[PDB]
RNA sequence: GAUCUUCGGAUCACUUUGGUCAAAUUGAAACGAUACAGAGAAGAUUAGCAUGGCCCCUGCACAAGGAUGACACUGCGACAUUGAGAGAAAAC
RNA sequence: UCUCUCUUUGCCGGCUUAGAUCAA
């Protein structure tokens, strides 16, 4: 791993960071908004 | 199958038979900069031997031999080809400009249409030797005197000159010109102030080559033109 | 330090991956307290 | 034609650069059915105040 | 040796993936101009910089540069010491680029970069 | 040395010891991982 | 592909007279070995007639 | 240098907002001002596929396209735009 | 590459005779195995 | 050359060349220093966790750190105009 | 039908223990 990564980069694009207890209430809070995003976007009517 | 690279048979080798190797992702594409097979042959016995440089994608949108990049039609450099043919627009220089248009490319292109027919190729090759074959074939009294007698005594409608025997155009002309007249040594000109000024060994071929006199001579920036705009009063 | 070998410099440091499997086998066939000397059977890469 | 043999340690080649993903499929069209009307009443019932 | 020891003549065409001096050409023509240009385009002038003595300054750098191969246009700026010799073949260019670089006239060599004259780049073209 | 970390000095007995105060960038850059050093402690031991 | 290329060395280098047979195998051998000076003798190590 | 400068000012700020149509708007106007095609249509066809419903996007493209009196090319957008929305009337509107 | 990406669990485990296959399911009646569960339910 | 064979010959073996590229200024990276400012949340001192990607660095790491790592976090016109008057103009 | 002005004119950074504390 430490060679690969010497001679090939990051490669930090396109990688996952699991939630770790410290993510929780940050993760929690983007959810929370993308859902109350979505409920906005379906319950206002069309052209308004 | 990842058969074949696509090689001119000039630098193929003139034996018929010859034997390569491929190394898989051995090398990034010098113009996708892509992972890309290198195969690796002998033109012929006793030279260094040959490999591609660049991927399949490449030499194939531009019609290209992987190895020597001369063009597969007419066999002069692409690059030249590409500059003074002026087929079709070329990519940039940059390198994630470049290699975003070799990518696209490369996908728009397998999608099967091809960008490279020949005929319009030797349509454009004939006009451009066409038009090469066309390329083929009291104010002005004031600008006169004003600093040629300045330059004469300090370090020295129409106009006619004297001649006086007091012992687009490249230099190599002027080199090939003057060998029978006496050995060279040095032809400095310049095409903005069109003076040519030559050097021999000696002076005697220096007169005899100026005694053939009966377009032609005998004996800053701006500053050297000044006599230049006579040929347009000459 | 010579640019006479400057070609297998990549591999040579590529073969740090495998370097502690030879410490492995160079431990496991330390010689016993009654040998003077002891001659193996190496297998090397070479490039050294 | 024969394929080379790599060297067992050999390290990755060459680095791997990112590049911004290209453009997608053009948009199929809508198909949407014809838009109901709302009327201004309406369009002030959904009217949200300032926090 | 195992390589020529004497000079290009008119009929030397090399192959345009090796540079005519022997070495390889890339694509990216780099940013200080220095070892071998690139085959994307092909230049036939070379930048030389160096000693501005006097004003005959165009006569030393022709005496200097003839013998290294054909010449086709000696532009050198009065100014400063800057010099942009245009040659006829890529194998002589390149053959006195190489050979001149740290020589008395030390020389800086470099490799031209685009003429932005509209008149000169038409002509070129 | 491929990290342009030339002012460490690896003595023959496999101690990585600076050859001149660190600024807080070098420090930070020449800062190495459980990697490395595990192998340069069996190292270590291997030349003992 | 040996004897396309033993014919493409014939045409380049002009000489080509020369037959083929079973014993004109050893025939040819046989000048070529008398050009060649002797292989030394073992334990004749340093000079006048070092193997 | 100054359109060099002015490119890359707005190619960061539509990069980090890809969603902000004002921003590749404002750009179109300014490319147009001086160099008023092939790259001004390259952007705005980004920005379409960034979101190609944005009505006023593609109102705005077609008004510049006609101020440089290329009618034949606006001809072939409002053939896109009315096979890609069928059921919005302002695009027919301003065809017929 | 990673630690968590070893190979582990190798073996696929699929449903064995008496543990519900769709081969049972299909023969075994659900309808009225549902009521008749239910109306024992009901009976407590 | 060894072996037979009968002085016709037969056996035995049969086409290399790992090439970031020719003896190191001018085609393997990335910077020292000096000079300027010079430490996130509406006073002041200050915990942090996040969002975005042609920004990365240390790390074996999908831990965690690098100032909460740094940068960024705004703003506009598919506005229909008529509501009216005045001097002009061409028009009730 | 112009010019100016007014008016009408629907309208286009997050989280936690309020993060925690505070006398010339
Ligand atoms: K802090
Ligand atoms: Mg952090
Ligand atoms: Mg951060
Ligand atoms: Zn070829
Ligand atoms: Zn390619
Ligand atoms: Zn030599």
């Amino acid at each position: 791993n430490l060679l690969a990564r010497q001679f090939e980069g990051r490669h930090s694009t396109g990688v996952a960071k699991q939630i770790t207890k410290q993510r929780v209430d940050s993760h929690q809070d983007l959810e929370l908004r993308a859902a109350v995003m979505n409920d906005i976007l379906d319950m206002i009517p069309e052209g308004i | 199958d990842v058969e074949f690279p696509s090689i001119c048979e000039r630098c193929l080798g003139d034996n018929s038979y010859v034997r390569m190797t491929k190394e898989p992702l051995g090398q990034e594409c010098k113009i996708c900069s892509k992972p890309c097979t290198i195969f690796r042959w002998i033109k012929e016995r006793g030279q260094k031997p040959g490999k591609t440089q660049i991927c399949v994608g490449c030499a194939r949108y531009k019609n290209c031999c992987q190895s020597c990049m001369l063009d597969l039609q007419f066999g002069l450099p692409i690059a030249l080809r590409d500059a003074a043919l002026k087929l079709v627009e070329s990519g940039p220089t940059n390198d994630i400009n470049r290699e975003f248009f070799a990518q696209n490319q490369q996908r728009l292109l397998s999608n099967g249409e091809t960008a490279y027919d020949s005929q319009e190729a030797s349509a454009a090759a004939r006009n451009l030797v066409k038009k090469v074959e066309k390329r083929e074939l009291v104010e002005s009294k004031q600008i006169l005197k004003e600093a040629r007698a300045s330059d004469a005594s300090l370090n020295a409608g129409n106009v006619s000159l004297s001649i006086n025997m007091e012992p687009e155009l490249a230099d190599y002309k002027i080199r090939k010109h003057f060998e029978q007249y006496g050995p060279l040594k040095s032809v400095v000109c310049s095409h903005r102030a069109k003076c040519a000024f030559v050097n021999f060994k000696t002076r005697s071929s220096a007169e005899i080559a100026a005694a053939a006199s009966p377009l032609k001579v005998q004996w800053g920036p701006e500053g050297e033109v000044r006599n230049a705009k006579l040929a347009d009063l000459v | 330090s010579s640019r006479k070998f400057r070609a297998d410099k990549r591999s040579y440091l590529g073969a740090l991956k495998y370097l502690p499997h030879a410490v492995l086998k160079l431990l496991e066939n330390m010689p016993m307290p009654w040998e003077e000397y002891r001659e193996v059977k190496v297998l090397y890469h070479v490039t050294g | 034609m024969v394929t080379a043999e790599q060297d067992p340690m050999e390290p990755p080649k060459f680095r791997h650069k990112k590049v911004p993903r290209g453009p997608p499929s053009p948009p199929p069209p809508v198909l949407h059915s014809p838009p109901r009307k709302v009327s201004a009443q309406e369009q002030q019932d959904w009217q949200i105040p300032p926090s | 040796c195992e390589y020529l020891h004497r000079l290009p003549k008119d009929t030397d065409f090399f192959n345009a993936n090796v540079d005519c001096f022997g070495r390889e050409k890339h694509a990216d023509y780099r940013d200080d101009m220095g070892g071998v240009g690139s085959f994307l385009r092909q230049n036939y002038t070379l930048y030389v910089g160096g000693i501005t003595p006097t004003d005959d300054i165009e006569e030393i750098v022709s005496r200097h540069f003839a013998e290294w191969g054909d010449i086709e246009r000696i532009r050198v700026l009065n100014s400063r010491g800057i010099a942009f010799i245009t040659y006829l073949n890529e194998a002589n260019a390149q053959f006195a680029k190489e050979a001149m670089a740290h020589q008395s006239l030390c020389l800086n060599v470099r490799w031209a970069t685009t003429d932005p004259n509209p008149a000169s780049q038409a002509r070129n073209q | 040395h491929r990290k342009g970390l030339t002012y460490l000095h690896l003595d023959y007995n496999c101690n990585l010891k600076p050859t001149k105060t660190l600024t807080t960038k070098e420090r930070k850059k020449s800062r190495f991982g459980n990697a490395f050093h595990l192998m340069r402690e069996i190292l270590r031991l291997t030349k003992l | 592909y040996y004897a396309n290329t033993h014919a493409i060395y014939g045409k380049r280098n002009f000489d080509d007279n020369e037959a083929t047979t079973s014993t004109d195998l050893k025939r040819k051998s046989q000048k070529i070995k008398e050009r060649r000076e002797d292989p030394g003798d073992p334990s004749i190590l340093e000079g006048d007639g070092a193997y | 240098e100054f359109q060099g400068r002015k490119r890359k000012e707005f190619e960061d700020a539509i990069r980090r907002n890809r969603l902000a149509m004002g921003h590749w708007m404002r750009y179109g106007q300014w490319e147009l001002d001086q160099k008023e095609f092939a790259r001004a249509r390259s952007v705005f066809e980004r920005a379409l596929d960034v979101d190609s419903t944005y009505i006023p996007l593609w109102l705005k493209y077609i008004e510049c396209e006609m101020k440089n009196r290329n009618i034949n090319h606006a001809r072939n957008l409002f053939d896109r735009a009315v096979t890609q929305l069928p059921r919005v009337d302002k695009l027919w509107y301003k065809y017929v | 590459t990673s630690s968590r990406a070893l190979p582990a669990h190798l073996k696929l485990k699929y449903r064995q005779e008496s543990q519900g296959t769709e081969e049972e399911v299909r023969k075994q009646d659900l309808r009225e195995a549902l009521l008749r569960a239910e109306a024992a339910h009901f009976a407590t």
